[PDB]
């Protein structure tokens, strides 16, 4: 295992207990973080969303920096961090009633990108776009946590993780068989989210002279879904990500090409985006909103 | 053989290999585009350069060390293309057709490819009348396998040397040839009048 | 001593004659490669160019130095490296990278500068070189130069989306998390066969991470070459150049770039079946330099581009945005404003050749010029585009002056007539077929952005396609609602029209607005519309015969234009400053001015309009902005409705009929 | 010779490493 | 219609130094060996195999332990897995009796045999343990039986019967 | 199969690359025999064909000395074999390629 994962799991789940903002004259000083834990029992809610200022405050921000820099590499450890701090605070959210998944989303990120400011040095890291949303595809299923069938000692393995492509579960229910070559999918012991494409474009005001508007496509997995009509402007955070691409076969530049036997695999990819959640920007509700 | 120019329709299954001249009109140019001859890698491990040979429209590229020594040796090699060692020929094709006056009575005229390597390219423009002499090589078919009973092959001709029926005006050098000529018009005088008439004569 | 295979380059040699060049480079040098030896000064040519240029590089900070080739030709000890830089890119470069930041830690040392050498040695230092011999096209480049430096110059069409590319994979064992990181050599990644670790060896635990990789901008651009020389029946050719790092994101499209880069050639992937190559190559070319500015044309305008340079400035684009103007220059410019003939000089200066159209001279001036970009607090913004109508019988030098404006702007398209559509300005949805997927492009207005669209033979444009131009004329936006796209597009272009009077001449007989033919609706968005008139006169006559006649004294003469002219690098130069750094405002008196001018028009020929009002204004702000004033005047405004009055000829027209005194109207 | 040399820098860049391999003899021509 | 593309192959530059282990070094030093070893001031093992190309005797009788003075640590790799290096000195003989017989016709050669005649200890028949397995031992006893001649092939053409494809294996 | 009538062993057509001794061998184009080869399409004559229905066509197959004896909208009466040719997918992989040999 790494060290420096689990200091950065440890110090996660320590400050998600020991941190506390003010409230300043009325209210003393709470546990914010435990408040939105007991939030958390009371709606049986999913995402908890964390202030990205808070964790820049707390020790200097060198935190902040390392999960803003390599969020898609401390997000298991995050997960693991917050479960653990769960189950010390009102473990009883912790299972589904099989097991609840926990979603972390940042919010109020120091700064926001446009579309055109994607880079390559930012893939992986944490940050916000701001778009008009143009499609939007039908809410599907996605495997969370894939179960199988097993081909020799015909049998099914229960509630194995599924990655971002499809797996095969090295272990078998039987420990003698180990044998993985054929597994046939059970829906009963795999896990689902909620999965939904939208298609980002740049808005009017963004766009330099001459060049035709772009586009990005923004994947908006759990709650979030359908939480965005098309032609409207949404502030979409979350991890800048990449995906697969075979149309880019003939561009100009020589293509990358793993080399394996042969083991030829070529290394195309085109650019696209996981938001954490989105932010748009009777009477009784109308009359709530207002100061 | 040679000497006699032939046309498109005239060019039969009977004359490939042969060095034949087709006379006709050259309709659509490709712009020059390099094509390998024979693809060249480098073995970093050995330290050698192995060379493929290509002679077809198609080829496979090489992963494996195919060095004599680094081949016996069991040490994994790999291989990475070099273009600046590849030996490349510049490549054009110009799909010459018929004369109207080749077509036989109720024809349409009918286009042959012609192929052009080396120093030969840039030197066939659409729209010009040519005696293109060159080798009716054939080569393997690539249309569909229905059509195809037997070893159906496609032709082409394998351009050499290019005559242009008519001399472009970019092209002029003031050598012997045409000053004799220039000199025997200009010297007989009354060259505006000449050459006036001259332009169809059988018009009054 | 010791050549590098298949090359003529030595690294010791070629360092050592870098090194010496960078050390001894006078500008001097290049004035006599130049034959400009009548221009040497005694300031600039004593000064060491690069060491300064490195000087400024340290306390600055950047990265990256522009080389220009010629240079290297100037000095007599690195004539052969010019060679070797042209025939050998990659290698040459790399040699002047490791020499950069050689002379860069021991111009340090050897001053024991405070600077700490902590950021030197750690930074990459990059050469750019540029100004690499002729052009030669594309349909010129035989396979024999594959790998070496090609200038190209064109106009950029399409740029695609930024398109990673892997530098770093990031294979993971499955067993042992024996995570090892492989970089990539000549565009090979090599995976281990089994699990590096001696003690774990699992073939199958590896796989790779996609998200966890460290990737690196790309960026294809699609160029239209518009060589210098073109052989007989050739239509023009894209190339596809491929930019890397910084410079992804820094040419848009319709910007008329030069570039100089390495002619690659690659193979092509028979798609049919995998892993089986075509043995025709495509060709490309890598960039390593761009050169967007240049002296014989204006700038690209700042107010389009504000709002990309501060971020572009984070970005380490470093790209040559907008040119540098000297302290001496700035003097002689504001000299120039100082002079009393100021605006007869600049009108005279655009379209030399071109002899008494002084009124259309001056007109196409000030739209150069343009008009004050406003904006709003609230929202919106008014712009300063003059649209300018050119109308009259044949053979005036419509044409040459619509040729004239298109080749001083930045950024413009030239368009004839039935030659253009109404999906062809605006925008368009394309088939790449390198892609082979549907890829937008945009049209003529918005290529045109930020400059003059130049059309000419405007009455044969049919009405239909005609419409388009409606909210493009006012409003400066085009918004497109066709299928696939719903939005708004900013189109800040002046349209620069040249048409004809019905029947091919114009008629006395007939009104004004007869005469021009067109809906009012359209002529009311026209700022100015002229009415160029040809009419015997024997003193005008002689006078254009006899400058024609002259202009045929030669093989490639000069204008016998006798008044003095700006030449065009200045001229460009100080049109382009006014337009950066002056920014009126109209004062109080001019209002009212402005006002009283407007209800004097306003009280069947041309009608009066509120946009008349506002081409008024938009007038009296470029006549400031020429002058460099900071503020409208009463004068400017005046100035203003004498070009209108004078350019639709009222001053010889019948207020009930609009028909032309033919023999009021005349003018040598 | 002179006893005097332009002073150098330590890192050298990978591609100076890649290029360095390539060497062979300078007899091959000029 | 097209004839079958050739692969060439050419050295270029110096690669990473060739280790001991190498086969192609494994030949040259017994190349270097034939070619050599001297004993009484006498080329006996050239000498050997120009007199076995005269009598066109295509093999050589290379005493073993005249071996270990040349290189000791090939003689130790010979005795250790001989059913892999065997076959290498074998083509080093054959290179050098090719670059002889060429030599020499101023006024193809199949592939030697390597004859090895030893005097080191023997082990008795009853000795012979698990060890032993594929390792050079040195036996003595009485032979008994000594059957037929049975043909073995080294070099056999053969031809895919509906292809029409002609192929030679060699072993 | 086509150019012969009777039904032929197939035996596949390889290319001889080399020698059977493994010598390399160089194509000779200009002493190898080449055979001009046509397929030509005859649908049924508007003049007899029913009107309002889709037409009916045959493929004919020439060779040698046959090859370009037509132009496309020509009147032609086409003698020769209807032949039968290929499995027709009786051999696994909707009828047969039935075509008329031209004579
Ligand atoms: N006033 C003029 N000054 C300069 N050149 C002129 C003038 N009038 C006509 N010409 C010349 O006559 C020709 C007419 O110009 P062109 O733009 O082609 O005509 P049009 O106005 O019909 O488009 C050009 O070669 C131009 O140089
Ligand atoms: F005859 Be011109 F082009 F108006
Ligand atoms: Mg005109
Ligand atoms: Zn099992
Ligand atoms: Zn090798
Ligand atoms: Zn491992």
């Amino acid at each position: 295992d790494d060290v420096t994962g689990e200091k950065v799991r440890e110090a996660f789940e320590q400050f998600l207990e020991d941190f506390s903002v003010q409230s300043t004259d009325t209210g003393e000083v709470e546990k914010v973080y435990r408040a939105q834990i007991e939030f958390m029992k009371i709606y049986d809610l999913n995402t908890i969303y964390i202030d990205y200022q808070h964790l820049s405050m707390r020790e200097n921000g060198a935190l902040a920096m390392a999960i803003s820099e390599q969020y898609y590499r401390f997000l298991p450890f995050l997960q693991k961090g917050l479960r653990r701090v769960v189950r010390k605070y009102a473990p009883e959210l912790l299972n589904t009633s099989t097991e609840r998944v926990f979603q972390i989303s940042f919010f109020n990120l120091p700064t926001v990108h446009r579309i055109r400011d994607i880079r390559s040095e930012k893939i992986g890291s944490l940050l916000s776009i701001s778009g008009t949303v143009t499609r939007t595809s039908e809410v599907r299923p996605e495997l969370y946590k894939a179960s199988f069938t097993c081909d020799m000692c015909r049998a099914i393995v229960d509630n194995v993780e599924q990655s971002f492509k499809y797996t095969e579960p090295t272990f078998c229910p039987n420990p003698s068989c180990e044998n993985r070559a054929f597994w046939t999918l059970n829906v009963t012991r795999s896990r689902f989210l909620d999965w939904q494409k939208v298609r980002i474009q740049e808005n009017a005001n963004e766009i330099p002279t001459g060049s035709m508007p772009r586009t990005l496509d923004v994947i908006l997995r759990g709650d979030s879904v359908e939480r965005a009509k098309p032609g409207d402007r949404c502030k979409f955070t979350g991890v800048e990500i990449v995906v697969p691409d075979v149309t880019q076969l003939g561009l100009p530049g020589v293509k990358p090409s793993s080399t394996l036997s042969l083991g030829v695999r070529d290394l195309t990819y085109k650019i696209s985006f996981l938001a954490c959640h989105v932010i748009s920007i009777d009477q009784e509700v109308f009359l709530n909103s207002l100061s | 053989i040679s000497s006699k120019p032939l046309s498109v329709r005239q060019i039969k299954g009977d004359f490939l290999g042969q060095l034949i001249t087709v006379r006709g009109i050259i309709t659509r140019v490709s712009d020059v585009k390099p094509a390998v001859e024979v693809i060249a890698y480098t073995c970093d491990q050995c330290g050698y350069e192995v060379f493929q040979e290509v002679n077809s429209r198609t080829f496979t590229p090489l992963s494996e060390c195919t060095s004599e020594e680094c081949s016996q040796n069991q040490t994994k090699g790999q291989l990475f293309m070099s273009t600046r060692a590849s030996k490349f020929s510049a490549f054009q094709e110009c799909k010459i057709q018929e004369l109207s006056q080749q077509v036989p009575v109720g024809h349409i005229p009918r286009s042959l490819n012609i192929h052009v390597n080396g120093t030969l390219v840039r030197s066939l423009s659409p729209g010009d009348i040519v005696d293109v002499t060159g080798i009716f090589l054939p080569a393997p078919y690539t249309g569909f396998k229905a059509l195809k009973a037997g070893l159906l092959t496609e032709t082409y001709l394998e351009a050499q040397f290019v005559r242009q029926h008519k001399k472009k005006f970019a092209s002029f050098s003031l050598t012997s040839d045409v000053e004799e000529r220039v000199m025997e018009l200009i010297t007989s005088g009354d060259v505006y009048n000449r050459l006036a008439k001259s332009i169809a004569p059988e018009i009054y | 001593l010791r050549i590098i295979w298949g090359t003529n380059v030595s690294i010791q040699e070629c360092t050592t004659n870098f090194r010496n060049f960078l050390m001894s480079f006078k500008y001097k040098f290049r004035k006599i490669l130049d034959e400009r030896e009548e221009f040497i000064n005694n300031t600039t040519d004593e000064e060491l160019y690069y060491i300064k240029q490195l000087n400024e590089m340290r306390e600055l900070g950047t990265s990256n130095l522009n080389l220009d080739a010629r240079n290297l030709l100037a000095y007599k000890q690195t004539e052969d490296l010019y060679h070797q830089l042209l025939n050998y890119p990659q290698e040459v470069i790399s040699i002047m990278d490791q020499t950069i930041k050689d002379c860069m830690v021991s111009l340090i040392v050897d001053n024991n500068l405070d600077y700490d050498l902590d950021e030197i040695e750690t930074k990459f230092y990059k050469v750019r070189p540029y100004n690499v011999g002729s052009c030669k096209g594309m349909r010129e480049l035989n396979p024999n130069d594959i790998d070496k430096l090609i200038n190209l110059k064109g106009l950029v069409l399409r740029s695609t989306p930024v398109i990673p590319d892997m530098k770093v994979a990031f294979f993971k064992c499955n067993v042992c998390d024996h995570t090892m990181a492989v970089e990539i050599d000549r565009g090979v990644i090599q995976e281990p066969a089994r699990c590096e670790r001696i003690d774990c060896n699992e073939p199958n635990s590896m796989s790779l991470i996609h998200n966890r990789c460290s990737f690196a901008d790309k960026q294809v651009i699609k160029l239209q070459e518009t060589p210098d020389f073109v052989p007989d029946g050739q239509t023009p050719h894209s190339i596809s150049l491929c930019v890397y790092d910084e410079l992804v994101d820094s040419c848009r499209a319709g910007d008329r770039i030069e570039v100089t880069g390495t002619f690659r050639s690659i193979p092509i992937r028979a798609n049919s079946r995998q892993r089986v190559l075509k043995s025709l190559y495509k060709t490309y070319v890598d960039v390593v330099h761009v050169k967007k500015v240049s002296d014989k044309r204006l700038d690209v305008d700042t107010s389009t581009i504000e709002q990309e340079l501060m971020q572009n400035k984070v970005d380490h684009n470093e790209v040559e945005e907008v040119r540098q103007i000297t302290d001496q220059d700035l003097a002689k410019i504001r000299e120039v404003a100082a002079r009393e003939d100021l605006y007869s000089l600049l009108a005279r200066s655009i379209a030399p050749s071109i002899y008494e159209l002084e009124d259309v001279k001056k007109g196409i001036l000030l739209q150069l010029f343009g008009g004050t970009n406003k904006t709003f607090t609230k929202g919106g913004r008014y712009r300063g585009d003059i649209n300018i109508l050119l109308c009259g019988d044949p053979s005036t030098s419509k044409s040459q002056i619509l040729q004239y404006v298109h080749k001083i702007t930045p950024r413009g398209v030239y368009t004839s007539g039935k030659g253009s559509s109404a999906v062809g300005l605006t925008a368009y949805i394309t088939r790449d077929v390198d892609t082979k997927q549907l890829v937008l492009e945009s049209g003529a207005l918005v290529l045109s952005d930020g400059g003059v669209c130049c059309i000419d033979e405007f009455d044969k444009m049919s009405d239909s396609t005609r419409s388009v131009l409606h909210e493009v004329m006012e409003q400066q936006t085009i918004s497109i609602a066709k299928a696939g796209i719903i939005t708004t597009l900013n189109a800040r272009s002046s349209i620069l029209a040249s048409a004809n009077p019905i029947g091919s001449r114009y008629n006395p007989n007939l009104p004004v607005t007869e005469n021009i033919d067109l809906p009012p609706p359209l002529l009311s968005r026209f700022d100015l519309v002229y009415l160029v008139l040809d009419k015997v006169d024997e003193k005008n006559d002689r006078e254009l015969a006899k400058h024609l006649t002259n202009l045929y004294l030669e093989d490639k003469p000069e204008h016998i234009s006798q008044d003095d002219v700006l030449p065009v690098e200045f001229l460009t130069m100080y049109i382009s400053y006014a337009k950066e750094h002056i920014h009126p405002i109209i004062t109080e008196a001019a209002k009212t001015e402005l006002v009283r001018a407007y209800v004097g028009m306003r009280k069947k020929r041309i009608t009066a309009t509120t946009r008349q009002l506002e081409s008024m204004i938009r007038l009296a702000e470029a006549h400031a902005k020429m002058k460099l004033k900071n503020v409208v005047e009463l004068e400017d405004v005046q100035e203003a409705v004498r070009l209108i009055r004078s350019a639709i000829k009222d001053y010889a027209t019948d207020p009930k009929t609009g028909k032309i005194d033919m023999n009021l109207v005349q003018t040598g | 010779g002179n006893g005097l040399g332009p002073t150098r820098a330590s890192v050298m860049s990978k591609n100076m490493k890649s290029l360095s391999r390539l060497m062979v003899d300078r007899k091959l021509g000029v | 219609s097209f004839d079958r593309p050739e692969i060439y192959s050419a050295p270029v530059l110096q690669g990473e130094s060739p280790n001991d282990d190498d086969n192609t070094e494994i030949i040259k030093s017994f190349k270097n060996f034939i070619l050599e070893f001297r004993l009484d001031s006498q080329f006996i093992y050239r000498d050997q195999l120009r007199n076995n190309i005269l009598v066109k005797n295509y093999s050589l009788t290379v005493n073993m332990e005249h071996l270990i003075g040349y290189n000791e640590d090939i003689y130790k790799k010979l005795s250790d897995e001989p059913s892999d290096i065997i076959p290498l000195f074998e083509t080093a003989i054959t290179q050098v009796a090719k670059r002889i017989s060429i030599l020499s016709r101023a006024q193809s050669l199949p592939t030697f045999q390597l004859i090895l005649n030893s005097n080191a200890n023997q082990i008795p028949l009853r000795d012979l343990d698990s060890e032993h397995v594929s390792k050079i031992v040195r036996l003595s006893g009485i032979i008994i039986s000594t059957s037929v001649l049975s043909s073995r092939a080294t070099y056999l053409s053969i031809m895919c019967r509906n292809c029409r494809h002609t192929t030679s294996i060699t072993i | 199969a086509t150019t012969t009538l009777t039904t032929r062993i197939p035996t596949p057509a390889i290319y001889p690359t080399e020698d059977t001794e493994g010598n390399k061998l160089t194509t000779e184009y200009g002493y190898s025999t080449f055979i001009d080869h046509q397929r030509i399409t005859v649908q049924e004559m508007p003049e007899m064909a029913p009107a309002g229905q889709l037409p009916r066509s045959i493929d004919v197959i020439l060779d040698d000395d046959l090859v370009d004896k037509t132009k496309p909208g020509d009147r032609v009466n086409v003698v020769g074999v209807f032949k039968s040719l290929g499995a027709g997918g009786m051999n696994q992989s909707i009828g047969f390629k039935t075509l008329i040999l031209g004579n």
